[PDB]
RNA sequence: AGAACCUUACCUGGUCUUGACAUCCACGGAAGUUUUCAGAGAUGAGAAUGUGCCUUCGGGAACCGUGAGACAGGUGCUGCAUGGCUGUCGUCAGCUCGUGUUGUGAAAUGUUGGGUUAAGUCCCGCAACGAGCGCAACCCUUAUCCUUUGUUGCCAGCGGUCCGGCCGGGAACUCAAAGGAGACUGCCAGUGAUAAACUGGAGGAAGGUGGGGAUGACGUCAAGUCAUCAUGCCCUUACGACCAGGGCUACACACGUGCUACAAUGGCGCAUACAAAGAGAAGCGACCUCGCGAGAGCAAGCGGACCUCAUAAAGUGCGUCGUAGUCCGGAUUGGAGUCUGCAACUCGACUCCAUGAAGUCGGAAUCGCUAGUAAUCGUGGAUCAGAAUGCCACGGUGAAUACGU
């Protein structure tokens, strides 16, 4: 995971309406995740969820190429059924450790 | 089987879709038909270009609509499902039709 | 044109005979690119005019074409007040050319009802020496003879 | 065994192929004299055999679309010159001299805007 | 009216388009005109915010927005309430879900219009055109645009007769293909009149 | 002319005006705009002032002018001469 | 073109809209050979009751941003003079000038 | 890139005046839905249904109604106030600048000169040295090849046949796109100033910019456009808005651009062959049935390499006419009709039967075109309900001539 897209979000320190897990701790439950493209080399899933009770890894509308091999990935814990959450992350492929400050101009594509 | 017409104006972004979709197809299923182009759409259009008049001063545009045609023979409980998460790239109209 | 000269296109010889100059011959005569009825209508010619004279279709064609054909043409120079016509050899490529011309306009003009039959007729004339080709052949001849102190 | 020249003039393409034979030329099912009504078309479709002593040697089946009669011929010939170049390739020199090995590259001229045709001016007049 | 639309002439090679989708001739007219209408709001809209280019992308009933602009934060206002609002106008006038990107433009100085609407709001607030040009010129310049040529035209000064003065710096190929040749336009609406900005920048040549 | 099919036109109003003409047993001119209006048998006898664009010009109906329109009885156009 | 003339066109647009179903199933009937001719006679007579604006053959097309009647193009909705602009910009896509 | 109505900006009448089109409040009513008589219509008067998103209830946002004004509106004037866009010389090879130098200076030089080129193209020289915009190249298309992928496209070799690629199939060939290769005076000889080049030839599908297009320098014409659009005085119970009818289609005449002719290289009749490029859902409309025909009825296939428009015509073969104002020519007019359309009177197209003008190659003069060009033959498209001989495209056949300045 490299870049993650919530809905209604300033920064990552704030929080959110109807969820447990604070930003900073969805951030890293997505640092976390596991996944296996096939062809391309830069994908963008989308996870969707109202409701009550936790969002494992298993409710991403998958695409036909990448394949999430952790069904009980814990992210959010979804406590208001008034309550969204619309994420759109961004799956990258290399080697190595790259942080986020050397990412912070490295990135060409403005 | 399943019939599917791509079709868009630029010819690049088609054939890159078309490679998707192949791929897509390909890991699932098997015996993918492969990916034939048809004949491309020049709707050509001409227009004069003075706000008032010179009928002799045109411009002489076009759109060229592209077509490829990309089959699969042995519909699979996994592949055909596969195509619903998998939306191709924007500008390119997909037309996916079994039997 | 000023720039440069340019090869002459080739052009194909007739099915019939297989020669270049009624090949030509035929071209000249036809109209809005109906080429076919035109070769049609040459031949017909040939075959009449061969019927007639005896000889071969193309040997006697030739001998007609001999009989118009212009040693001397002239051109308007005009350097002074008055225009002043003088003489001028006449090149192998362009006498030839002419002589056809000349022939398929006595044609045109002739009073008789088909084309070909025409054709036929002016070839014969030809032949013989009388008719319209060979007297526009005579006059230019004339017209050159009476200017030839202009060289 | 049957060798084969691909023929294009105008907007014809000819399928020409030759076969060791006695000299049959078909053309779309149909023969020489059946299909080309006309003399002149028959003839350019034969000269490139003319030319290199292969007439009564050689069977030719062929097939033809598009452009009308003499583009058509014009396409065939070329194809049999390309397939007389496959099959001999010692014939080559004859053909060049000739001008049958040369794809005429003339196609019609497109139509201007302003203009009545491909250089048909329409006509100027001062007043 | 002599010269070429320099972006026009090069939409197949170098330069990309704006609207980027695919339609029938059922609902293309229809797309176009919405297309026209969202633009249109977003200039109305961030015309205090330098917007260079609107970038309209359309796929499956579902319309996305790129909005170029050199500043984001007046835009973006507080993170994510402003470009919210936007989003849901666009929607209205589209007719569909809307989703509004923002681009940030690095360099607003080497882009062309936003450089023509620089001159363009001098003008307006009573400067010396001329002195405007050279700002314009020079400041790009700077920037490392291989080149740039800039036009003003009409009532210059509140002057009776109109007249056209521009400025090249560096060298601007309009008939080289693939020179990237940043070209784009803007007007002045003074007091005197109209004031058009024409406003040519070649980032460089293209080799593929 | 008219499909034979479609029958004959004849403007509503102007129908109307005709049927209570008849009803009366009147002859004062009726002013009509309906140039395209057919004749009608029963429309003989009535004068029926037809607008000719500018004015309105009486028009006896006859036996003859039945077939055709009342336009066709009010030329519009003025022309007396060149010289 | 002026507002006004759009105005109309509009409201034309928009009678069409409306009597839509009625004018088909006039139509319909007045073809139908398989019909009365007094049914006939009333529909051809109902429909020239029907407002004027109601008919299709009504409305012109006009360009969707100025509203020129003429030069007018179906596949962009555009008068020919803004249909160019729109290629020079980018904003009609796949639209480039075209050589052959 | 299409005037019956509409369009329409004009005329005649009939009407409206915060208005047809917007924003704003005030307050009357949910919007809207259906129907009635008068009227040319615009409009002016009636009968049925509904009360949705929310209220310490002075009410609201969509959508009608009325009055006040703020304003709307103007295809009204100025293109000699303008922007934008366009023509034009001219796709002509030119037009400039910086620094240096020359001249009191306007200016010059570069940019001239020797050659050469399509080219201010390139070389060589030289008080110039450099640079930019243009001349070239990059882009599309067309001409040859290769690789990839083969249906709706193809059928070389295989088997089957209703002798139809139609069905097993085959991936060859055509074709279809996508990506590469190829042409650069690169190779050879001579001429040339030890050059830039030129002349020829070899190969090659292509040869010297291969053919065609796009591309239009600085500028010129106070060139065109305020009626596309935008934009810096005038009208505002009317130079604004709605309506019906008429006009833009008038006709002593003059000019421009086209089509069709005057015939036999042709007309007519019967048979019969070979295209390309396009369009299509309020759309293209097979087959079959009826109609002399335009068409009508029924009604599949098809958002389309599949189905439809859709028979290419000139051509070819056989017959006839035999130089006549004709079996040339079709105008004109009468009758009767088909389709579109509320509606074909003014004023549509097409059909059938009749009618059968002028015209026998055109005065002075005057235009186009150098090749797949002209000439001629059909085909398609846009606008478009309908309405092209115009415009924009497509292929078919297919010349003549260029000595030269």
């Amino acid at each position: 995971v490299t870049e993650v897209e919530i809905d209604g979000v300033l920064h990552e320190y704030s929080t959110k309406e109807g969820v447990q897990e604070d930003i900073l701790e969805i951030l890293l439950n997505l640092k976390g995740l596991a996944v296996r493209v096939q062809g391309k080399d830069e994908v963008i899933l989308t996870l969707n969820k109202s409701g009550i009770g936790p969002v494992t890894a298993a409710d991403i509308t998958h695409d036909g190429d990448v394949e999430i091999v952790k069904p009980q990935h814990v992210i959010c814990h979804l406590t208001d059924e008034n309550a969204s959450i619309s994420m759109r992350i961004k799956v990258q492929r290399g080697r190595g450790y790259v942080p986020a400050s050397t990412r912070i101009h490295s990135e060409e594509d403005e | 089987r399943i019939r599917i017409r791509l079709k868009a104006f630029d010819h690049r972004l088609i054939d890159q879709a078309t490679a998707e979709i192949v791929e897509t197809a390909k890991r699932t299923g098997a015996q993918v038909r492969g990916p034939i182009p048809l004949p491309t759409r020049k709707e050509r259009f001409t227009v004069l270009i003075s706000p008032h008049v010179n009928k002799d001063a045109r411009d002489q545009y076009e759109i060229r609509t592209h077509l490829r045609l990309v089959d699969i023979v042995e519909p699979t409980e996994k592949t055909v499902d596969a195509l619903m998460r998998l939306d191709l790239a924007a500008g390119v109209d997909v037309q996916i039709s079994l039997g | 044109p000023r720039r440069r000269v340019i090869g002459q296109r080739k052009i194909l010889p007739d099915p019939k005979f297989g020669s270049e100059l009624l090949a030509k011959f035929v071209n000249i005569l036809m109209v809005d690119g109906k080429k076919s009825t035109a070769e049609s209508i040459v031949y017909s010619a040939l075959e009449t005019l061969a019927q007639r004279s005896g000889k071969s279709e193309l040997e006697a064609f030739e001998v007609a074409l001999e009989n118009v054909r212009p040693t001397v043409e002239v051109k308007s120079r005009r350097v002074g007040g008055s225009t002043y016509q003088v003489p001028v050899e006449v090149r192998p490529v362009r006498r030839n050319a002419l002589a056809m011309r000349w022939i398929v306009e006595a044609a045109r003009k002739r009073g008789d009802k088909s084309m070909a039959l025409r054709l036929a007729n002016e070839l014969s004339d030809a032949a013989e020496n009388k008719g319209t080709a060979v007297k526009k052949r005579e006059d230019v001849h004339r017209m050159a003879e009476a200017n030839k102190a202009f060289a | 065994n049957q060798y084969y020249g691909t023929g294009r003039r105008k907007s014809s393409a000819a399928r020409v192929f030759i076969k060791p034979g006695n000299g049959k030329i078909v053309i779309n099912q149909r023969s020489l004299e059946q299909y080309f009504g006309r003399e002149t078309a028959r003839m350019v479709v034969r000269q490139p055999l003319e030319l290199v002593d292969m007439v009564e040697k050689l069977d030719l089946y062929i097939t033809v679309k598009g452009g009308g009669i003499s583009g058509q011929a014009g396409a065939i010939r070329h194809g049999i010159t390309r397939a007389l170049m496959e099959y001999d390739e010692s014939l080559r020199s004859e053909l060049r001299k000739a001008g049958f090995v040369t794809r005429d590259a003339r196609q019609v001229e497109r139509k201007k805007v302003g203009l009545r045709k491909a250089r048909r001016r329409p006509q100027f007049s001062k007043r | 009216g002599q010269k070429v639309h320099p972006n026009g002439i090069r939409l197949g090679i170098v330069k990309p388009w704006n609207s980027t989708w695919f339609a029938n001739t059922k609902e293309f007219a229809d797309n176009l005109d919405s297309d026209f209408k969202v633009r249109q709001y977003l200039t109305k809209e961030l015309a205090k915010a330098s917007v260079s280019r609107i970038v309209i992308e359309r796929p499956a009933k579902s319309i996305r927005v790129t909005i170029h602009t050199a500043r984001p934060g007046i835009v973006i206002g507080k993170k994510g309430e402003d470009v919210e609002k936007l989003r849901k106008v666009v929607a209205d006038i589209a007719g569909v879900p809307a989703q509004i990107n923002i681009a940030e433009v690095r360099k607003p100085e080497l882009d062309a219009k936003l450089v023509a609407d620089s001159i363009t709001s001098q003008l307006e607030r009573r400067v010396m055109f001329r002195r405007a040009m050279k700002r314009a010129v020079q400041n790009a310049m700077r920037l490392g645009a291989k080149g740039i040529k800039v036009e003003v035209s009409g009532r210059l000064g509140g002057a009776e007769i109109a007249r056209t003065e521009w400025y090249r710096e560096g060298r601007v190929p309009l008939h080289t293909l693939r020179a990237d040749i940043d070209y784009n336009t803007s007007e002045a609406h003074t007091t005197y009149g109209v004031i058009g900005v024409k406003v040519w920048i070649f980032k460089g040549e293209i080799l593929g | 002319p008219r499909s034979l099919k479609k029958g004959p036109f004849i403007d509503l109003h102007l129908l109307k005006k005709v049927e209570k003409a008849v009803e009366s047993g009147d002859k004062k001119p009726l002013r009509t705009w309906s140039r395209r209006s057919t004749i009608f048998p029963n429309m003989i006898g009535l004068t029926i002032a037809v607008h000719n664009g500018r004015q309105h010009v009486p028009v006896f109906v006859t036996d003859e002018m039945v077939g055709h329109k009342l336009g066709e009885f009010a030329p519009t156009r003025t022309y007396r001469g060149h010289a | 073109a002026k507002q006004s003339m759009k105005a109309r066109e509009v409201k034309r647009v928009a009678l069409a809209d409306k009597y839509f179903a009625k004018r088909a199933e006039l139509k319909a009937i007045i073809s139908d050979v398989n019909a009365s001719d007094e049914d006939r006679w009333n529909a051809v007579l109902k429909l020239q009751t029907l407002p004027r604006d109601s008919s299709p053959s009504r409305q012109r097309n006009r360009c969707r941003q100025t509203g020129r009647p003429h030069g007018f193009l179906r596949k962009f909705g555009l008068s020919r003079i803004k249909v160019r602009e729109a290629a020079m910009r980018g904003e009609i896509p796949g639209l480039k000038k075209a050589s052959w």
